[PDB]
């Protein structure tokens, strides 16, 4: 019988997968031995005490998180997104639009 | 003016960062060995600092039961763990269904 | 002799950094305005659920056990060259690596801090020891002596991520306003 | 309206992409619909608030 | 520079998202 926990400590046992190297400034897809998820990944300057990883704030999120193997610290940003409305006149009268 | 629909960036690239290590795990030490425990005293072994591959172990296809609840085995190979809990014991073939 | 705990033992529950934020969180804490046994210049001490010690060199450390013999026994003795921990039948396992404030708690948690020169104030705990050991605890043996019970508390973050303040949810009813509010400053009504 | 997204409405986690990445679509369809029913019943109190 | 009167200007001294905007 094997049983495990899951838990948010500090990874021990992984699985085979190999590991690429850092890209900032661009929308990427991170996966820090677990925690997917997707964003731009800038240097943060917070100040991290030498037992903290983990970053968070008000609702969480999950801001900052610090490098598995080079130990070095990163925040958290999502991609920018917003909608999309479309300023038309009447089709009667013309047919041309403007989005913003 | 109307609202039509939603505008996100796309990811482009791909990012993963795994703890190098390359201690291969020690499962052969349970497995292959020649007395195990009575059930009443179970024998427990923890699991850590290992880099786990169960790929191996789930295709041995001589084992007549692996049921995994929580988890599905074939995606066993790509998420990260704290402690592995390890037991064995020896039972009869009818109380087989008891250990659910 | 007795003493009240004033506002000590707080050590951070997690390793979850965080930054001007109120936070509130359950787990074993000493509660406020407490009393603590008081012992001087030594017998064994119960353990039951998380013991919190302080002392004012001559320590030497700290020894952990049901019968403290026969059985399986947590062993824990300081040395002036690195620190030596071992665990075994009296091995089974070894390991090394003004005020002094210690919240040992049972796998085996323990933090520790320093402070110069019980005083009235705060100040938080930081872990450093995380052995993954398991087995049973009654007696305690090696100053003061605290015990920790299951009671939330409110903590409070500054900038920078260290705490400054916290509140205990179970001692009055003001503090259990402040609590429901989660606010350290309550208006009048 | 925010903190409602960190409840697990009986699943087995709060997170999409956590229990996405650890159970086979035969099987997390479950946790989707849990999650899917608390956060829509959610935001039809806000709106009705509103 | 707000063009506003003193009394306005008392007025109005007294007074990371997901789906969420403002307009
Ligand atoms: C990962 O590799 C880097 C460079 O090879 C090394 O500094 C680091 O210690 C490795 N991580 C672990 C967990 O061994
Ligand atoms: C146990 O022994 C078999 C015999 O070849 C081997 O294939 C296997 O890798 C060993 N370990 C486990 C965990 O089965
Ligand atoms: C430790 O001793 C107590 C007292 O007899 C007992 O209740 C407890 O079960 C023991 N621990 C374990 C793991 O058996
Ligand atoms: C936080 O750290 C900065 C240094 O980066 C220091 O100037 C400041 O005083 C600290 N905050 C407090 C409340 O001490």
């Amino acid at each position: 019988v094997l049983s495990f926990e899951l838990l948010h400590a500090p990874a021990t046992v992984c699985g085979p997968k190999k590991s690429t190297n850092l890209v900032k400034n661009k929308c990427v897809n991170f996966n820090f031995n677990g925690l997917t998820g997707t964003g731009v990944l800038t240097e943060s300057n917070k100040k991290f005490l030498p037992f903290q990883q983990f970053g968070r704030d008000i609702a969480d999120t999950t801001d900052a998180v610090r490098d598995p193997q080079t130990l070095e610290i990163l925040d958290i940003t999502p991609c920018s997104f917003g909608g999309v409305s479309v300023i038309t006149p009447g089709t009667n009268t013309s047919n041309q639009v403007a989005v913003l | 003016i109307y609202q039509t629909s939603n505008f996100r960036v796309q990811p482009t690239e791909s990012i993963v960062r795994f703890p190098n290590i390359t201690n291969l795990c020690p499962f052969g030490e349970v497995f292959n060995a020649t007395r195990f425990a009575s059930v009443y005293a179970w024998n427990r072994k923890r699991i850590s600092n290992c880099v786990a591959d169960y790929s191996v172990l789930y295709n041995s296809a001589s084992f007549s039961t692996f049921k995994c609840y929580g988890v599905s085995p074939t995606k066993l190979n790509d998420l990260c763990f704290t402690n592995v809990y390890a037991d064995s014991f020896v039972i009869r073939g009818d109380e087989v269904r008891q250990i659910a | 002799a007795y003493t009240n705990s004033f506002t000590r033992g707080v050590y951070y529950p997690d390793k979850v950094f965080r930054s001007s934020v109120l936070h509130s969180t359950q787990d074993l804490f000493l509660p406020f305005f407490s009393n603590v046994t008081w012992f001087h210049a030594n017998p064994v001490l119960p353990f039951n659920d998380g013991v919190y010690f302080a002392s004012t060199n001559i320590i030497r450390g700290w020894i952990f056990g049901t019968t403290l013999s026969k059985t399986q026994s947590l062993l824990i003795v300081n040395n002036a060259t690195n620190v030596v921990i071992k665990v075994c039948e009296f091995c089974t396992f070894e390991y090394v690596s003004n005020l002094r404030e210690f919240v040992f708690k049972n796998y085996f948690k323990i933090y520790s801090k320093h402070t110069p020169i019980l005083p009235q104030g705060f100040s938080a705990l930081e872990p450093l020891v995380d052995l993954p050991i398991g087995i049973n605890i009654t007696r305690f043996q090696t100053y003061y002596v605290g015990y920790l019970q299951p009671r939330t508390f409110l903590l409070k973050y500054n900038e920078n991520g260290t705490i400054t303040d916290a509140v205990d949810c179970a001692l009055d009813p003001l503090s259990e306003t402040k609590c429901t509010l989660k606010s350290f400053t309550v208006e009048k009504g | 309206l925010v903190k409602q997204l960190s409840s697990n409405f009986g699943a087995i986690s709060s997170v999409l992409n956590d229990i996405l990445s650890r159970l086979d679509p035969p099987e997390a369809e479950v946790q989707i619909d849990r999650l899917i029913t608390g956060r829509l019943q959610s935001l039809q109190t806000y709106v009705t608030q509103q | 520079p707000s063009k506003r009167s003193p009394i306005e200007d008392l007025l109005f001294n007294k007074v990371k998202f997901n789906g969420l905007t403002v307009l």
